[PDB]
């Protein structure tokens, strides 16, 4: 019961690090989506 | 009156008129040509020059190169004498028995039918596949959609379709190919004939066939969808048939347009698309549809540019049907076939109103224990089966096995799977369905539920595995 | 299980 | 009255840049025709425009300049094409590069034809053996069938078309005219080192005589590696169209797409998705629409294609990736999990397809692999599925014994193309269990010294089960009866 | 010829000329400058226009000043007199030791060697890097390329080649400063005198120096590859040498074309980058080779922006690699230096037909392990390794023996590893590897294995260790 208890401290703050990482990736990744949809739609557009 | 070419970029001609400019949507003819050379006029540049798309090759087209303006848009054979043959995006037989010989010309241009001309009538149509049957029923007259990335099932299904239906349907079947695979049109049509649903000897054809594929230049492919729509709405007006469409694959209309666009000088909108995407698909798409007079069953292969459903394209004609069939390669990949995701497909018709209860609760009965099993795989991934509950291990049971049961051999594939096609009634669906739900079959493995047509192949197959 | 190595020692 | 330089057949350049030539004049041309330089250098007319023609040159446009009198030559871009191309080193345009002498060619063909339509075309039936088991036995390649091969930088996409070009040697050494395949390489944006490496190992396998290689490289102008493709289908044709049988390796169509998109750019066509014209499916559907099986009434000939794409970080989804997918008649698609685990072929079972399926394999691979494809699909999954042995049953202890037994039989070395009763002998024994208590670790082992026993002693069922071209009753017996025993000896 | 200065922006100049239209590639000669100004031909605008590159700061210059077709394309002193000594894009000296006296002069831009003209003789090239000989062993006369994202080791990689082959070769050298630090040229000259490999006093200098960096206008930067690449031509054909060709960096290169391009006012590719970038980078690096004539052994670091490899620059320098290092930042943050990517550097050579079976069964067999450990990471990364199998824990511990003994100590970077350098002979790293993988070493820490040359040192680590 005390390792279980033990493992389980672990596990759960090694998952909550990874939510705020993967959360951390997810805005990046939601911000350069949008940039580089746009910036694709201005060359395509100075072209003409 | 006669233009002349003053500029050839790829697929779009500019042309001058000296008198009578032909107005937009005219057909134009091009002069000297060993093969008719058909353009459209796109647009009005100013100064007497229309800008217009080829609807076929340009190579070797000179500036100064004589047009004559045809005086309307491109017309083609309507009418019964269209059955058993093979047409051009411009009307033109491609398969060598000659002309064809109509009493009408029609224009592939056309206005889509008014409010009050719709129709409400909503009856189920069984197709003898499990997935689609109980979770996403087509219906009679109704509009469906194949959504699917590239190599997921799209046109198999299509084929057993044409068999489970196609073959029975007591009226017309107009099958037009779109932007797809030229080895393709040729199995089709080799095949209509074997199975006589094409007749070369006699008029006992009972499916005219129009193609524009992959290996034309974007102006046929932005067009071949509507020479093979306007021959079918023929049936519908002209005869009050009941008539199957079948369009595989109709991204590629859309593929078609944005190829030029940029060429028609548009600023982009989104993911490269042209402007106008959706209004060109909606004056198609409304077209594509049964009325007081006819009634069309419309089933449209549509391709999901890189497995994207979100995609401008897949996204926009989601609104265009009532009932959606949307394959997987996520599930394909197990090798689940057909691919149909049971989460996302659906169908207009699955009411109880209108389908029945029991239908109803198996259905929805079969989606919460796989949306129940698909939350549950990411995390007993990671920790493991022990902790759960034996209430949620025997979801996980079920669900498995389900997943399973919904796979068929179909019989248009068995030079793939290896196994004799099923095609399985409704009802034996249903209760097949029912029976898992009800723990009727906690006990045999989930192979034994792995590709057969009714439940009792699986009980069957449980005992040929049973060693 | 989820308590470490308790059996695995034991077992070792 | 100088009357040489007119304007209708003759042009002069008015300004030349990144290998586009505006040209003025030449009121005369033709869209697509080739035109000539002072300097002996070959252009194409791509945009005809009503005050200058856009020409894209096809070589290093360093020797022209403003001015400079441009030339029509009256003809749509074509090359040489025949049985004298065969074991020669073409550029993208026909010349030679082997500096072994001129062509001695009789024909030529337009590079740009559209492929045949419906009527000309007839199913596609006769096998398109690889000497790869895995591709030959899970994702079947038949005559006149497009079947692409896919996958990261290094995963072996080459190999798998080198292989398949020296195991037709079995056919074009034999005396059957119509089972032989004549095989042509098109190198595009790839390194002449490299391709020089390629000419080398077909020569030592004696492969050369019936190949012939069309390079476009790296530092060639973007608009030979543009056409190159073209250029070499053409050369296939001509095989094609004779009732004669070709087979062509687009090596790859990534580097074309990025040449097609660079000449394109500089002829100031807008950008599209991705940056590459919007027509790059079009460039590509064009091209592989080619590849055909003709019906006996145009001489049963057929051209087959293998075209290769490269993907990134492994991503098949990719718009490019999915655009060529959705031609070709299937994917091979290689990932380098795989092949660093120790699966070479790094074939991705699942994911790979073949759109002709058991119709392009013989009755005997046909019989052994029939159902294995979505068996082994069935077993990724849960291998999956039990990466934790979740109180399994036994309907799926079997599945994992066979799927990993299957999985080592399917592996292969490089250069080694086996012949088909070959590859029958090596599925059966697996597909029916006779391994299923062997240690997969030696499957690898049992399948050398089993394949040396029945090509040595027993090549009388070898070549019944390659000559009746199935597996009769009979044959089946000596069978069992051979991998039962030879097995347990070698068990000892 | 005399033309006229019409507009400037930046480096492109754009000159009119009267009487004779210079060609594409010629250079010009600025006139009424205190120093030498070379400007380019690129392109024929039309109307007797023509747009250039100017090789050097374009400040001052005017509208309607003078320009003088100098008749060819920059052409340098070539010659063995350009040994020992450092010098421009334009081929001047700048190491204030007065003019390279040079019999004959090469112009920069050259065809590439033909195809009848090409070699496949393949000969491995030991380095007594564990890493790089093991896994993607480089090769005589063949093109080695080093990819790294900032600070990941490049540099500190190509000085230990120069230390470990350069240092000891038969023949001559050539290193190209291209965008990179001055301080560098300035570290590399310094050294290169010390260990006598660049004598000032007699003519036994081994390496010719050739620069144009970070401090540069583009057009310096775009063309001091093509200079650099002159300099080793000349060893290789006429002299039928065997060179050895270091680069710093060539991603520089194509950077630098990307910095003009829209000067040039073309259409942008993806991610801004010229449309002409493949082609720029095919008809410069298809000069960079071994041929019938000679052979060049070309070291490139190619830096890799944002530690994106899927950018246009490095994704486009694979194809025309013979061997690749890719440096990982990932690695070099655990420490482990050479910060080099196991599962992501390769090498032609890597064949049992020219490596021998041995060496090719314990390079995959070491690829293997640290694949198959590679896949349970996600894994250990939530829950750590108790839930694991007992034979799974065998291959973690193996495969992060085998990590750590992938890593080595460098003379170059003694300072910072804080232990003697060491070169591994390639029969102590097959060898040291083929125990780990055999469990001939499962008794010791992983510790025992960091930053040490052969195994026999990794055992001793761990008596020390006690």
């Amino acid at each position: 019961q005390s390792a279980r208890m033990t493992a389980m401290d672990n596990a759960s703050k090694n998952a909550s690090e990874m939510i705020d990482k993967l959360t951390l990736t997810f805005n990046r990744t939601r911000q350069a989506v949008i940039t580089k949809e746009l910036i694709e739609i201005i060359s395509g557009a100075a072209a003409l | 009156t006669t233009g002349r070419i003053v500029a050839v970029i790829g697929a779009v001609v500019d042309v001058q008129f000296d008198e009578g400019l032909p107005p937009i949507l005219n057909a134009l003819e091009v002069q000297g040509r060993e093969t008719r050379l058909v353009l459209e006029v796109a647009q009005h540049l100013g100064e007497s020059t229309v800008r217009t798309i080829a609807m076929d090759g340009t190579e070797g087209l000179v500036r100064g190169q004589k047009v004559l303006d045809s005086g309307a848009p491109i017309r083609i054979p309507v009418g019964p004498e269209t059955l058993g043959r093979i047409m051009n995006v411009i009307g033109e037989p491609i398969d060598e028995r000659g002309p064809i010989k109509t009493k009408q010309f029609a224009a592939i241009h056309a206005e889509a039918p008014e409010f009050v001309e719709m129709s409400v009538e909503q009856e189920i149509l069984v197709t003898g596949i499990k997935v689609v049957d109980l979770l996403a029923p087509y219906a009679k007259g109704g509009k469906i959609g194949l959504f699917g990335g590239a190599g997921v099932g799209k046109t198999v299904l299509i084929m057993e379709l044409i068999n489970n239906v196609a073959k029975a349907h007591g009226g017309y079947s107009v099958f037009a190919g779109v932007g797809e695979r030229t080895r393709e049109g040729n199995d089709l049509y080799h095949e209509m004939i074997e199975s006589g649903v094409i007749n070369l000897k006699d008029a006992t054809s009972k499916v005219a066939l129009v193609y524009g594929q992959m290996n034309e230049p974007p102006g046929a492919r932005a067009r071949v969808a509507l020479t093979g729509l306007t021959v079918a709405e023929y049936f519908r007006d002209q005869e009050g048939q009941d008539v199957l469409l079948f369009i595989d694959n109709i991204f590629r209309f859309t593929q078609a347009g944005s190829e030029v666009s940029a060429l028609l000088g548009r600023i982009p909108s989104a993911v490269g698309y042209q402007p106008t995407l959706a209004t060109d698909m909606g004056t198609m798409q409304e077209r594509i549809t049964t009325t007081k007079k006819g009634s069309i069953t419309s089933v449209q292969a549509i391709y999901v540019p890189a497995d994207d459903l979100t995609d401008p394209a897949p996204a926009t004609t989601f609104a265009h049907l009532d009932a959606t069939t949307v394959l997987s390669r996520a599930i394909a990949e197990l090798g689940i076939y057909p691919a149909v995701d049971p989460l996302d497909s659906t169908s207009r018709i699955m009411d109880p109103n209108i389908v029945g209860s029991e239908h109803y609760d198996v259905a929805r009965g079969v989606q919460k224990i796989l949306q129940d099993y698909k939350s549950l795989q990411d995390i007993i991934a990671i920790l493991g089966m022990d902790e759960l509950s034996e209430e949620d291990k025997l979801t996980v049971s079920r669900a498995r096995k389900i997943q399973r049961f919904l796979s068929q051999p179909f019989q248009v594939a068995e030079v793939f799977t290896g196994h004799l096609g099923k095609l399985v009634p409704l009802k034996e669906t249903i209760k097949g369905f029912q029976q898992i739900l009800a723990g009727e079959y906690d006990h045999l493995p989930e192979q034994a539920f792995y590709m057969v047509g009714p439940i009792e192949e699986a009980v069957a197959k449980a005992d040929k595995l049973a060693e | 299980g989820l308590c470490g190595a308790i059996h695995s020692s034991v077992a070792k | 009255a100088d009357t040489s330089v007119d304007l209708e057949e003759t042009g002069r350049v008015l300004s030349i840049g990144d290998g586009i030539a505006r040209v003025h004049g030449l009121r005369n041309v033709q869209a697509e025709e080739m035109v000539e330089f002072s300097s002996g250098l070959k252009g194409m007319s791509l945009n005809l425009e009503p005050d200058n023609v856009g020409v894209v040159v096809f070589g290093n446009d360093k020797l022209i300049k403003e001015g400079d009198i441009v030339k029509r030559t009256g003809a749509i871009v074509d090359v040489p094409v025949g049985e004298e191309l065969l074991g020669r080193v073409v550029d993208a345009l026909g010349n030679a590069i082997d500096g072994k002498g001129p062509i001695g060619s009789k024909a030529r063909r337009r590079v740009g034809l559209k492929a045949p339509g419906i009527i000309p075309r007839i199913s596609v039936r006769e096998p398109m053996q690889t000497g790869i088991k895995a591709v030959d036995s899970l994702v079947p390649i038949g005559r006149g069938q497009r079947e692409l091969i896919i996958g990261d930088r290094q995963t072996g996409k080459t190999s798998i078309a080198i292989d398949t070009i020296i195991n037709q040697k079995r056919f074009n050494d034999g005396t059957d005219e119509k089972k032989k395949l004549y095989c042509i390489y098109v190198a595009i944006g790839q390194k002449r080192s490299t391709v020089a490496q390629l000419v080398k190992r077909l020569t030592d396998a004696d492969a050369m005589k019936y190949t012939i290689v069309v390079s476009a490289t790296a530092s060639d102008a973007a608009p030979l590696q543009y056409l190159a493709p073209y250029s070499g289908c053409s050369m296939g044709e001509y095989f094609r169209d004779n009732g004669k049988h070709a087979l062509i390796i687009y090596d790859d169509l990534s580097k074309q797409a990025v040449a097609y998109r660079q000449m394109s750019l500089l002829l100031r066509r807008p950008p599209g998705r991705e940056a590459y014209p919007g027509d790059v499916f079009y460039l590509h559907s064009r091209l592989l629409e080619r590849a055909a099986k003709m019906n006996d009434a145009f001489g049963g000939g057929s051209l087959t294609a293998l075209p290769v794409i490269e993907t990134q970080a492994g991503d098949v989804s990719a718009y490019i990736p999915t655009n060529v997918i959705s031609i070709t008649d299937g994917q091979i698609f290689l990932e380098t999990e795989l092949f660093y685990k120790g699966i070479r072929p790094a074939i991705n079972v699942g994911l790979s397809v073949s759109r002709v399926g058991s119709a392009a394999q013989t009755r005997a691979m046909k019989q052994v692999a029939g159902t294995m494809k979505l068996e082994l699909a069935q077993y990724r999954e849960v291998a999956a599925f039990a990466q934790f042995g979740s109180d399994l049953d036994a309907a799926t202890q079997q599945l994992l014994s066979r799927g990993v037994r299957l999985t080592e039989l399917l592996k292969q070395g490089q250069y080694s193309p086996m012949a088909i009763e070959e590859q029958v002998a090596v599925i059966y024994a697996g597909v029916r269990g006779y391994l299923d208590k062997l240690e997969p670790s030696k499957i690898t082992k049992f399948e050398n010294a089993f394949l040396s026993h029945v090509i040595s002693q027993h090549q009388a069922l070898l070549s019944k089960i390659r000559t009746d071209g199935k597996i009769s009753e009979e044959s089946d017996a000596k069978l069992k009866e051979i991998v039962t025993n030879f097995l347990a000896g070698f068990e000892a």
